[PDB]
């Protein structure tokens, strides 16, 4: 039966590595998502200083 | 009834690492069972 065992630890071996890559590779989605939202806060937060500006002015 | 040799198995046993060293020091004392190279091709460098 071990040339079965093996075949199914090869099986949950290859479902392992797709698990973890395919995490690095959401790791890498997530990371640029962060980016264009932070950039998108920040132009919140432009546009209230803006509007802070106007108002003291 | 004639006295013959033992039956043998050569049988394969997977395990976790961790386990494995236990499991070698323990059925090491049990010295009953005797293991066999399946990496014959294979030094000591490469046996890590």
């Amino acid at each position: 039966s071990q040339s079965q065992g093996i075949q199914q630890l090869l099986q949950a071996e290859k479902r392992a590595a797709e698990k973890v890559a395919d995490a690095r590779k959401r790791k890498a989605r997530r990371l640029k998502q962060a980016k264009e939202e932070a950039q998108m806060e920040v132009e919140q937060y432009r546009r209230e200083r803006e509007q802070e500006f106007q108002s003291k002015q | 009834e004639l006295f013959r040799s033992e039956e043998m198995t050569l049988a394969q046993l997977f395990l976790q690492s961790e386990a494995a060293y236990c499991c070698v020091s323990e059925l090491e004392e049990l010295g009953k069972v005797q293991f066999r190279d399946l990496n014959p091709d294979v030094n000591v460098f490469q046996r890590k």
